[PDB]
């Protein structure tokens, strides 16, 4: 069961449950007390359930003090489907689980159930809540990303006061010269022409209207109704008059509360903007690296709050109305079947072969799909910004554009068990009538859809035992190996539109490099990086930002490829990813951590997979592409039937024959 | 020598995490008359027998971890001063 | 194919005699192939469900035939169309076999008629399985309804049309799992086929001809036709089902009452006066709150529990032996030695529970007592037995208890004795005593709860009624919905059976939305318009204008552009209405919503999921013999199973000490736990070992073959690892 | 999270070297009696229904308070085992 | 400086609307909402709480000659509304014998000492030719919901102890209407609105709810540590 | 039920801050409890605040004062920032002069001193005046409670004076958890706990007693009865 009100910290979970789980415990301590005057009265006090005195369960709770339960959900797919979290007792009977760690779990709640385990020993519980405790890992092993970062409601809460409303401007109300404008404008403000909040160019009339010394007295102006919080207005915070929403400058004060350096707080958050799921990850990591861990926790409880709190009382809800069809569907329809019935006649007159009209079909409706999409959100950023359906879909809360085209807009081609889609489109969203047939043709593609949901649960960690069965030997033992060898990440890819240059896309330069070892000091911007530093993130960053002037290509960072110390890796050839951002600690199970983090998205993999298992199973591909054994010259054949390259140097030269469809790759 | 995954695990130099495959009887009888001896290198191996786990904890590197409160750490100072004879 | 009655509730062994699988017993097909077995083909239109396949391993495998579907002379599915005269539809109806179903042009059941006519020139119509647009001329048949395409349950979402596919299976396979409700109640806005269902089911009990009612008891009911007849019908009076559910019939009819033949005399398990009623009607609100409807968790007024309407009737089944042993025969009886006279007080003589008593687990249920074993030790003890007063031997407990887990009221007992007048008792069975224990389970936190759309949940929270959100008129909302559960899962139809459930709420009346010729949105909104000028033209009335609140909602509602500014208040909450949202005030803080929130009726249902099977809690108990992990038993749960995936997790952690209890101080190592309980009431650390309990067998079990297994130093060296 | 895990694995080389030196800590903070602490006089741990942590309710949660100031000393070889045990049970009684 | 004219108007026991005004700005929320969270929950009254049956000895059982089981006899019970007319008793045992054909109605219930069944056209069960009941229900004063499952109150050894829903409060609205009064505008009119069951009026219950809410102020008496 | 009379254990430091703790209470007074009174605390309570200023030549709100650093706003968002109290219930405004030459930082102090009224807060950063910098004001204190903007009162004293913003409830936040406490065998009890921040002219726990005494005595007023009945 959900257990907002807990404590990252901390989970709740039954009396009953909690009493037997710590039976022999507890008699200890009725034994303690003057509760029994030894074990084997106490076993008879607790053996039905109406007895339990007051004082029985002041015991409980005492025993428990400080120790630590671990909590399981069934596929456990990485390291983090077991966390350790301190029990509290609850009524009822269901174990009650923090929000923010339904993500590691892929948890929700419509009947799934969990287990709980008690360590034992001294040792068992200091390594479950020295690194098993959740409010600890915090970012997960397999990406540095932060795990434990808002869900749901969270976010769709610190949206909603973090944002900005645009009004009527009927008039070009043009304050940015006229002092006129100053008091004139607000006379028509305080007549019936300009709304509080529209485009003045320097200012909105709210900028000017309402001006708050403290943010104590912006809030308590908002206390009494007078301005929203997604209004814009001045404030002064930090000896700067800023022009901003009270909502956004009260998260500010949130961030500001829950980790006491206000200083920093201010300096790693963006108020310019929204708040959306991207930001808040970005914050969450952000405040890791720069002012803790526990810090973290408390600002990732206090985000869970003010988030949850301001999502119920700022009122959004779904009915039929919020999902708009905009005007441009019967628009974008009407052509679409003009253009359909062209292609209907020059196929009719003989100059569309019976291929080329269905591949022109096909082309019409892809892309009257998706005009309409582009369509809706058009209508929705532009006449409805807080529209429910948009606010879900453009925050981290809930909504794929993919999936909101098939509310308001249509659902799109189907497809058949085949593969070939069909010709008529499904010209119906699903906020109007789908048809019989529509749903009948649309069925043929869903069942396809489950059916490969089930073809991978059927074998969950079969990816990660071949990869637990490679690596379980694999730890982290030595400081370093004196290896002098490295590995060269490359920033750029060659051959992808002609054989040319490429940066390589940021999170993959990204995903190469954060958290190595560097091999070598590399001087690049008034910057000695020096040999044997853990690049850190922003460290990260600069080389992109330097290989974008082209300064360097290659980086020489420390690799476990290329570690030496034998039965493991070392530290420092090993990257910078403990669950934490710091260096690796000597110990870290690594193997099986990098076999889970690999194997647990596998289960996101469709079948793609049979590729992952083709490439960790060195195998023979299908569409097999010849290498060269020879570094020379090309030289092709026109041959009636199969075609040769000959690869030549000054020395020696080797033909490789050629079969008529295999299309080639050098000039 | 490039061997998939497959291979690859099923190729090690410990019987005991080899006997954790499909054929139990090659690998015992293998390992039997060589006389060969399983250092207890990795994690599978280390589990089937019900002995500690060589990571986290059980590394060696972190087992032998010895505190002490400073009253009685100047309590062992005084261990090899009665050292002296006479 | 064989299989017990998934009798959960009438439509759930409905549903289930009309199954079809694909793993026949002559090893047709198995769980390894699937992937163009599964898929939907053409055929299957108006012959086979595309939506009532359940989820996980069985997807497309075991699928249920359509409503109209039917299976002719031989083997074959055939579905209903009706031919249509050049253009003109006929009152004759052919069922059509697949392979001749493509031989003709088959016109779409939504296609416009005047009396006999084809309307639009341009037609929907299917040839042999392509979308196929056509002229009224060239139609030759066409479906008979759109009811035919699926099966009875996915035939029971009123805006199924509204609802993705996915989780329209889910609606359809959860009707099944529905658990029969005391106060039970059918659906606000029905499709049509909830009366059908409960005839077709032999839930209820119809009139046979015309006639009067003459006795009614809670028992059975008798009533006097036309022809003469006299019929005395008996009720099914608390049967338990197949898995748990309370399976009864109550009488709706009163004696000097006149009847139609076909009209109804009792309802059924889950008949709410002669409909389906597999849940009930609540007043939804649907927005987050404080974090308690997160995921898809569900939030509850403590009024539901009050007018203990999510209540359900369960019996469970106890049953024991006097078999007959070496030892000498074993004996229901109440004398059981080593009892307090306080643990025997509800036994009756002869040492069975008593009817209408509250037994709690750890209870005795029958009373058995057996010789003490290890034999009839004939070369003294037979001696003994002439000697000291004969029958003086010695006999232990060995008696039924309620298990961990509970019971509840024991309601019924049944007793096959020996002189057996009609019973199979096996060989050795002397005697077999059954007790039937009820309990009325209310909804409580943790219990799973659904919709017909798809949307499963939790209950996560129960406010009370002072907390919660309410309307302008003291009533509260009853459930609480998170809209979050919408978009990803494309299931509108749940949100138009609000806004049509919100106007059937104020103006009395439940509605019949068949499947795909359902309510169009200006029939609702009309509805919803006839509603507010009772919702709030009463208000008017009474005296009372619009709230400080309302206003303060209405300036919002016009800046978030749902109400068109400048007109009244009135005409702006009538506009606010008709989108199916309303002023609601949070009813903690008095404090208006700060927007306007939809509610209404839907329709929301008890699952067969709730927290009695489902919560387990080991400290301690039975071990087994040859394995000695653990297991559950006299009062002791099991415990959980530590898989090898559990093993990695913790291998991926630091928890060497963790995992090594987990696999020697929990259940295996003997010696291990022995030491770790008692120096846990000691108040000391647990050690660990020792040597571990899988590392001396494994060297004994490997020794047992005739292989010399050392145990090395760190140099090589040798080391006892058996401790002496 | 924890109070000061951040200073806490800051101490150490290993992040699981925290974690055996606070078990070995609260085992002989348990064993050796509870009067083995090197923080006792004024603020230490405390709980509820009275305030009574300062016997013995957790001593895991005790070693972290007592590491987390520089009263003990943490280290591969420090003193040899055997007459580490002898001088513990030797210098403080409750057994 | 205001004093805020505190209107009432009854109708019957059952509604009755309590209009104070003129108050400041936003007072309407700040008086009418604590009241009403507390006229729903703490107000107390009567409810029944054990039932026992001729020959029944279980909630689930049949009656020779009643129409309705033991559970929908009890379902109907917990509908009973009865007044204490003497806040000495703590207690009632009501008695009801009827027989032959006949709408048993909550009235057919044997007259007590001081007992006023406010429900009388409740109906209870429908008795047959040769129909036998007889019961004895007991109510008992009380607070708020109590489950059967929390007090466990049985006489005889067959009794079946009945949920208890005691407040008498059915439903309980507060409107915050903008008065003009004299020199300003966006003044409160405070008028909440009350139903009750008849146990106690609605005047009778907000007494009792300002009064709890006044004694719950005098809680912040004296601080401490 | 009585003899679990909540403990009312009160944390305070000072004048600005203090967290009142008040439990355990019966399910769902927590809110009951708290939310009426910090509607009331950020209200009703009563106290002073600058309702509106003149400037010696200045002429709109908007200017730049020559040998003054601030702008005419940052001088009244100052203004706003300035608590005083009146000593003695006959004062129902007071007009406080400030004049000052040459380069100084003119604190709240450099206002002239008047006879019943103490500034809470003499060390404020009123401006900073230049080289040649004259600056000559006067504002006006009056008694209200709550905020109150500028347009809404419209204050005057000369044809040149600017009303301000009123910040009059000596009440900078208050906020308050209700948590969840168990009490041997309940775990759902609330214990409800405030948090009040004020300007210094009075005390948090002085604000909280005003506000609960004005609630105690609104429910005096179900005490004058009348009659009416409604139907139509
Ligand atoms: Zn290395």
């Amino acid at each position: 069961v959900v257990g907002p009100q807990l404590k990252l910290h901390q989970c709740g979970l039954p009396k009953r449950m909690a009493l037997e789980l710590f039976k022999p415990f507890l008699l200890k301590k009725m034994e303690e007390k003057g509760i029994a005057p030894n074990v084997k009265a106490a076993r008879r006090m607790l053996e039905r359930q109406r007895d339990i005195k007051d004082e029985v369960w002041d015991a409980l709770e005492e025993v428990i003090h400080g120790k630590v339960v671990l909590l399981n959900r069934a596929p456990t797919l990485h390291r983090l489907g077991i966390q350790a979290f301190q029990p509290v007792l609850v009524e009822g009977q269901s174990i009650q689980l923090h929000p923010l760690v339904c993500e590691a779990f892929n948890a929700d709640f419509d009947g799934d159930q969990m287990a709980v385990h008690v360590p034992l020993s001294s040792f068992a519980q200091a390594e479950a809540r020295i690194q098993m405790l959740s409010a600890h890992n915090l970012l997960s092993p397999a990406s540095g990303e932060p795990l434990a970062k808002p869900s749901r409601d969270i976010i769709l809460g610190l949206y909603y006061i973090t944002q900005v409303r645009k009004e009527k401007k009927g008039a070009g109300l043009e304050f940015a010269t006229p002092e006129e404008a100053l008091a004139a404008h607000e006379r028509g403000e305080v007549a019936l022409n300009a709304p509080i909040k529209v485009a003045g160019r320097e200012t909105s009339v709210g900028r000017l209207k309402y001006v708050f010394a403290n943010p104590d007295e912006a809030l308590l102006a908002v206390a009494h109704g007078i301005v929203d919080l997604q209004d814009v207005v001045t404030v002064r915070y930090m000896g700067k008059r800023l022009e901003t929403s009270p909502g956004r400058i009260l998260f500010a004060r949130i961030v500001a509360e829950a980790v006491e350096d206000e200083k920093v707080a201010w300096e790693l958050i963006q108020l310019d903007v929204p708040q959306e799921k991207n930001s808040l990850k970005d914050l969450v990591y952000q405040a890791f690296l720069r002012l803790g861990m526990e810090k973290t926790a408390r600002l990732l409880d206090a985000l869970k709050y003010y988030g949850f709190t301001f999502s119920t009382t700022s009122g959004i809800t779904i009915g039929i109305d919020d999902a708009v069809i905009p005007e441009e569907k019967k628009q974008y329809l009407e052509e679409a079947d003009r253009k359909l019935l062209q292609i209907e006649q020059a196929y009719e007159m003989g100059f569309l072969t019976d291929r080329e009209r269905y591949d022109q079909i096909l082309q019409l409706w892809t892309e009257t799909t998706e005009k309409v999409t582009q369509a809706v959100f058009k209508n929705f950023e532009e006449n409805y910004p807080f529209n429910p359906l948009y606010v879900m879909a453009q925050s981290g809360a809930r909504g794929n554009p993919q999936q909101i085209r098939q509310l308001c807009g249509l659902r799109g081609l189907m497809q058949k068990p085949s593969g070939e889609t069909f010709e008529v489109p499904v010209r119906s969203s699903f906020r109007e009538g789908l048809t019989v047939l529509e749903y009948f043709i649309s069925s043929h593609g869903a069942r396809k859809g489950g059916a490969d949901t089930a073809l991978r649960t059927a074998d969950s960690g079969y990816l990660t035992r071949k990869l637990v069965d490679v690596t379980h030997e694999i730890v982290v033992r030595e400081a370093d190996c004196g290896t002098t060898n490295y590995i060269s990440v490359p920033l750029f890819q060659p051959d992808e539109v002609t054989r040319s240059l490429r940066l390589r896309k940021r999170a993959d330069i990204e995903a190469g490099l954060y958290g190595r070892v560097l091999a070598r000091e590399v001087e690049v911007l008034g910057v000695r990086l020096e040999e044997g530093r853990y690049l850190s993130m922003d460290d990260v960053h600069l080389l992109i930002k330097a290989a974008e002037a082209g300064e360097i290509q290659e980086v020489p960072v420390r690799s476990p490829l290329t570690c030496q110390t034998r039965y493991g890796v070392c530290q420092k050839c090993y990257g910078y990813d403990l669950s934490m951002a710091r260096p690796v600690s000597i110990g870290e199970a690594v193997g099986i951590v990098a076999a889970q983090s690999i194997g647990e998205p596998g289960t996101q993999l469709t079948m793609g997979l049979p590729r992952v298992i083709e490439l960790f199973e060195a195998r023979r591909p299908k569409a097999k592409a010849v290498i060269s054994e020879i570094d020379g010259v090309v030289r092709i054949e026109e041959t009636e039937e199969k075609l040769s390259v000959f690869v030549e140097s000054e020395g020696f030269s080797k033909e490789y024959k050629l079969p008529k469809e295999a299309r080639l790759l050098v000039k | 020598l490039l061997m998939g995954v497959t291979k690859s695990a099923l190729s090690t130099k410990s019987w005991l995490s080899a006997a954790s495959f499909q054929n139990t009887t090659h690998v015992l009888t293998e390992a039997a008359i060589a006389g060969k001896k399983d250092e207890l290198i990795g994690l599978k191996e280390n589990v089937i027998l019900g002995r500690l786990i060589p990571a986290g904890t059980g590394s060696d590197f972190v087992r032998f971890t010895q505190v002490v409160d400073q009253k009685t750490l100047k309590a062992i100072e005084e261990a090899r001063k009665e050292a002296v004879e006479a | 194919l064989s299989q017990f009655k998934d009798e959960t509730n009438p439509l759930s062994s409905l549903r289930h005699k009309r199954r079809i699988s694909a793993l026949g017993p002559g090893g047709l097909t198995r769980e390894r192939a699937g992937f163009d077995v599964r898929d939907v083909h053409r055929t299957h239109y108006g012959r086979i469900c595309p939506v009532e396949t359940p989820e996980g391993a069985n997807i497309g495998l075991i699928t249920s035939l359509a409503a109209y579907a039917r299976v002719d002379e031989l083997g074959f599915i055939r579905t209903p169309y009706r031919r249509v005269v050049g253009g003109v539809v006929t009152d004759e109806v052919v069922y059509m076999t697949a392979t001749e179903e493509d031989r003709y042009t088959i016109a779409q059941a939504n296609t416009p008629l005047e009396g006999n006519r084809i309307a639009a020139e341009r037609v929907v119509a299917r040839r042999k399985g392509e979308p196929v647009i056509v002229s009224p001329e060239e139609v030759e048949f066409m479906d008979v309804s759109p009811k035919q395409v699926f099966s009875v349950n996915t035939n029971l979402i009123p805006f199924l049309e509204h609802d993705d596919a996915n989780r329209a299976l889910m609606g359809s396979n959860m009707q099944t799992q529905a658990v029969p409700l005391i106060r039970a109640q059918a659906p606000v806005v029905m499709t049509g086929l909830e009366e059908r269902v409960v005839r077709d089911s032999l839930a209820a009990l119809y009139a046979e001809e015309d006639g009067e009612v003459a006795k009614v008891d809670g028992n059975r009911i008798v009533v006097r036709y036309e022809d003469g007849r006299l019929v005395e019908y008996p009720l099914r009076r608390f049967y338990r089902s197949n898995q748990g559910t309370a399976l009864d019939q109550r009488p709706r009819v009163v004696v000097g009452q006149r009847v139609r033949k076909g009209d109804l005399l009792a309802d059924g398990p889950a008949s709410e006066n002669g409909f389906l009623a597999l849940g009930q009607n609540v007043l939804v609100a649907i927005m987050p709150f404080d974090g308690y409807n997160f995921e898809d968790a569900i939030v509850i007024s403590e009024e539901l529990l009050k007018r203990d309407f999510y209540t359900s009737i369960h019996i469970e089944r106890y049953e024991i032996e006097a078999r007959d042993t070496k030892l000498g025969p074993e004996r229901i009886t109440r004398d059981i030695p080593h009892l307090s006279e306080a643990a025997l007080r509800d036994l009756d003589e002869e040492g069975v529970v008593r009817i209408g008593a509250e037994v709690k687990p750890g209870d005795i249920l029958v009373g058995r007592t057996s010789f003490k074993g290890e034999s009839e030790p004939t070369p003294e003890e037979r001696l003994l037995r002439s000697i000291f007063g004969e029958k003086a031997r010695d006999v232990k407990d060995t008696s039924l208890r309620v298990p961990p887990g509970e019971g509840g009221i024991v309601v019924r007992t049944v007793r096959l004795r020996r002189g057996d007048p009609g019973v199979e008792l096996k060989p050795g069975v002397r005697e077999v005593v059954r007790v039937y224990v009820a309990q009325k389970r209310k909804l409580q936190v943790g219990d799973k709860l659904a919709n017909r759309h798809g949307n499963k949940g939790v209950v996560a929270k129960i406010l009370p009624v002072e907390d919660m959100p309410h309307l302008p008129d003291g009533t509260p909302v009853d459930v609480i919905l998170n809209p979050l559960g919408v978009p990803s899962r494309m299931n509108l139809g749940q949100i138009l059976e609000t806004h049509l459930g919100l106007a059937g709420y104020f103006l009395g009346q439940r509605y019949i939305s068949p499947i795909f010729d359902g309510a169009k949105e200006p029939e609702i909104k009309e509805l919803l318009a006839q509603a507010f000028e009772v919702y709030f033209g009463k208000r008017k009335g009474e005296g009372f204008g619009v709230d400080k609140r309302e206003v303060e909602v209405l300036r919002r509602a016009e800046k978030l552009g749902l109400v068109t500014p400048g007109k009244t208040p009135e005409e702006q909450l009538k506009e606010l209405f008709l989108q199916g949202k309303v002023v609601l005030y949070d009813g903690r803080t008095g404090e208006p919503i700060e927007g306007p929130i939809v509610v209404g009726q839907m329709f929301i249902m008890k699952l067969y999921h709730m927290v009695e099977d489902k919560m387990h809690a080991r400290s301690t108990g039975p071990y087994s013999l040859i394995t000695q992990q653990p297991l559950g038993g006299k009062a002791q749960f099991g415990g959980q199973r530590f898989g090898e995936m559990e093993v990695w997790a913790l291998e991926a952690y630091g928890a060497a000490h963790t995992l090594q209890e987990m696999l020697t101080l929990k259940s295996d190592d003997i010696e291990g736990r022995n030491a770790a309980y008692e120096a846990i009431i000691k108040g000391e650390d647990v050690p660990e070992p020792s040597v571990p309990e899988s590392f001396r067998v494994l060297v004994k079990e490997l020794q047992a073959l005739a292989l010399d297994v050392q145990t090395l130093d760190e140099k090589d060296n040798p080391v006892d690892i058996f401790e002496g | 999270a924890e109070p000061g895990i951040d200073k806490l694995f800051g101490m150490v080389d290993s992040k699981y070297r925290l974690t055996v030196v606070v078990a070995k800590r609260a085992q002989q903070l348990l064993r050796h009696g509870f009067k083995n602490t090197v923080l006792e006089p004024e603020e230490r741990p405390k709980m509820q229904t009275l305030e009574g942590l300062f016997d013995d309710p957790n001593a895991v949660t005790w070693a972290m308070k007592e590491l987390l100031t520089g009263r003990l000393v943490f280290g591969e070889n420090l003193v040899p085992e055997d007459r580490l045990q002898k001088e513990m049970e030797r210098l403080y009684p409750v057994e | 400086l205001k004093a805020p004219v505190f209107t009432v108007r009854t109708q019957g026991r059952e509604y009755g609307e309590f209009v104070l005004e003129p108050l400041e700005r936003g007072f309407g929320v700040t008086l009418g909402n604590p009241l009403r969270r507390i006229l729903l929950s703490s107000i107390p009254g009567t409810a029944v709480t054990s039932v026992y049956i001729e020959d029944v000895l279980h909630e689930f059982s049949t009656i020779p000659g009643v129409k309705e089981d033991v559970v929908e006899i009890i379902l109907n019970l917990k509908e009973l509304v009865v007044r204490f007319l003497n806040p000495s008793l703590q207690t009632v045992t009501l008695l009801l014998k009827a027989e032959g054909p006949k709408e048993v109605k909550a009235r057919d219930f044997l007259p007590v000492a001081d007992v006023e069944i406010m429900n009388p056209d409740l109906h209870i069960a429908t008795l047959e030719e040769g129909g036998r009941l007889n019961m004895e229900v007991r109510v008992d004063r009380g607070v708020g919901y109590v489950p059967a499952e929390k007090h466990g109150i049985k006489d005889r050894i067959n009794a079946i102890p009945v949920d208890a829903v005691f407040s008498p409060v059915r439903r309980v609205a507060f409107q915050v209407e903008d008065t003009r009064l004299g020199q300003r505008t966006d003044l409160d009119k405070l008028t909440l609105r009350i139903w009750t069951d008849g146990s106690v009026t609605p005047l009778e219950a907000l007494n009792q709810a300002v009064e709890i809410l006044r004694e719950h102020l005098t809680y912040f008496s004296n601080p401490q540590a």
